[PDB]
RNA sequence: GUGAACCGGAGAAGUCAUUUAAUAAGGCCACUGUUAAAAAGUAUUCCCCACGCAUGUGGGG
């Protein structure tokens, strides 16, 4: 799961929506399944039939670990930097001088 | 995602464009690998605000004029005019 | 934050002739009267050479200007919101405390450049009550980041929890 | 040492020191006789003219010592001694010589030392009554006061330098009057 | 080329009219920047270039 700024909360409790599946055995669902009606077919005459879907849920670190946001930051316009002991500058007055 | 904070040293529109250089920065730096270069062009009235000074040219281009940058942007897609 | 309780030990060393020379040039520049210039820059710029943060110069100016007009004993934990929410809570709540409040609220609209005056009426009324202290420190470490919005957040907040109790 | 100056007559301080001498007083009723005795000791002509403004630590006293008046009202007016010219201040280069030979030359110290000339004009006032009463009545005493005041500032100078420019001059032309308002001619100049 | 594709919530408007923050006030009282000193100095002037037995002259910094 990656993470957006610093800051931000977590959801801790992700919720998964999936098919479900007979196996052959247990040929009749659960009374939790409920049916959703997207099973296309076609677009122009659009068609749909249901299907029976079951949702359960995931617990965040045990089952999915939380990613790390990239490089970035809020964008700051540059305050540039400070230096004399910097030789390169110590001989850049040389020259002027 | 993060909300675009006024300071005295900047305006709305250059933080803006500060954060859109940074963002296209972070994921230039990502997913876009080598695999096919991304062609892309700058454009503000005059050279007003610039996006990513330097920054190894993040964007390939500065334009300061509309007609140049219609130009470019055909003379790309066609090479026409 | 070190370089700022050096800049206000700095300022409680202070004697009374360099403390007249800064009471003079109040709503001044920094261009005119050398010897202010001269003191100034004799309080500020040691602070950038063994530290490497240093408070904002227009900062210093305002605080050095502030310290020699309403000379406060420094003293942690008694920043100005607070202070300000303990005096304006012994007030009358109908017509007195909406005034003096617009008059703290004004603060939290202006820059650096033009708190002196909406600050010194706040001091004026701080002294009006007979105090003997003032954060000093908390107060220059607040007005260095002015323009991040927690740090006018937590003034506020601070102010409104005083208030209330 | 103490961390204010105190000033008080001589006379008095041996009895200060009897104070001291005894074992059998308490601290506190010492302290406090202490107090008395230096609050009270301003009998000299030294005060008479210059006061005293004695005032006490209060965040280190002990409770209980409680503090008489101490405040002596002066009876002398010296004004700022101030020349009746343009004043021409003078650069003064000085080196300092080294009587053994070395390879370089001069050696020492380098210096810039300062002086100045003037004509100055001289003010003193001295209130009579003032004087007679910071002296408990005495008349003899304030007369002897007056006299040995008008001679010495008459005959004496700062001790400022005089090892290396001995301006030891005597004035030469004083006015002494007598009047019921003070004044000042320091307007001529 | 997705319960999708094609797809404006638009037209009208002044928060106005009235007003003294006025009346009282001392920052006062006490103070030595003092102590020491030659602007002198010959034994190789920091540098360019014409001649010489001179035991140096001329011009340039």
């Amino acid at each position: 799961l990656q993470k957006r700024w610093h800051n931000e909360p977590l959801p801790q409790i992700l919720p998964c929506v999936m098919d479900w599946i007979p196996g052959y055995d247990g040929e009749h669902a659960p009374d939790d399944a409920e049916i959703h009606y997207d099973l296309p077919v076609s677009f122009q005459p659009p068609r749909h039939l249901p299907r029976f879907v079951i949702r359960r849920e995931l617990v965040v670190g045990e089952d999915v670990q939380v990613s790390r946001e990239t490089g970035t930051s809020v964008w700051r316009p540059k305050g540039t930097r400070a230096d004399y002991n910097n030789s390169e500058y110590k001989k850049v007055r040389a020259e002027r001088l | 995602v993060r909300p675009v904070s006024v300071v005295k040293e900047s305006d709305l529109v250059e933080q803006s464009i500060g954060q859109l250089s940074n963002y296209v920065n972070d994921i230039r730096l990502g997913y876009y690998d080598e695999q096919s270069p991304v062609i892309g062009f700058w454009f503000s009235p005059n050279n007003r605000y610039p996006l990513g000074y330097k920054h190894s040219k993040l964007a390939s281009r500065n334009i300061g004029n509309l007609n140049e940058l219609v130009g470019a942007v055909l003379d790309y897609i066609g090479g026409f005019k | 934050n070190r370089g700022t309780v050096d800049f206000i030990a700095s300022l409680e060393n202070l004697k009374e002739g360099d403390l007249g020379i800064l009471r003079k040039l109040r709503g001044a520049r920094l261009d005119e009267k050398l010897p202010g210039f001269d003191l100034f820059s004799a309080l500020w710029w040691p602070l950038r050479q063994k530290n490497q943060r240093a408070p904002k110069r227009e900062v210093a100016w305002l605080i050095a200007k502030l310290f020699a007009e309403f000379r406060f004993e420094q003293r942690e934990g008694a920043t100005l919101p607070i202070l300000m929410g303990g005096i304006c809570r012994k007030l009358e709540p109908k017509k007195e405390l909406p005034r003096v409040l617009a008059r703290f609220d004004q603060l939290a609209s202006l820059d650096i450049m033009q708190m002196e005056e909406p600050l010194s009426v706040i001091m004026g009324i701080l002294r009006k009550h007979q105090q003997v202290c003032l954060d000093w420190v908390g107060l220059t470490d607040v007005l260095s980041f002015w323009e991040q919005e927690p740090v006018k957040r937590e003034w506020s907040d601070s102010f409104i929890k005083a208030y209330k109790i | 040492n103490t961390k204010m100056l105190v000033f008080m007559s001589k006379d008095k301080i041996k009895d200060l020191a009897r104070i001291v001498l005894d074992n059998s007083l308490g601290l506190t009723e010492a302290a406090q006789q202490v107090a008395n005795v230096i609050a009270q000791a301003t009998l000299a002509p030294d005060i008479a003219l210059c006061g005293r403004m004695l005032e006490p630590n209060d965040k280190d006293k002990d409770k209980k010592v409680k503090w008489s008046n101490t405040t002596v009202e002066a009876a002398l007016q010296v004004a700022h001694a101030i020349s009746t010219h343009i004043a021409r201040p003078e650069i003064d280069y000085f080196v300092a010589a080294d009587d053994v030979p070395g390879e370089d030359a001069g050696a020492g110290h380098i210096g810039e030392s300062m002086f100045a000339s003037a004509c100055f004009y001289k003010y003193f006032s001295i209130d009579w009554e003032q004087l007679v009463k910071n002296l408990k009545g005495d008349t003899n005493l304030a007369a002897h006061t007056v006299g040995a005041f008008l001679l010495a500032a008459a005959k004496t100078n700062p001790s400022g330098k005089q090892n290396s420019f001995a301006a030891h001059n005597y004035p030469d032309g004083i006015l002494v009057e007598f009047k019921n308002s003070p004044i000042s001619y320091a307007n001529a100049f």
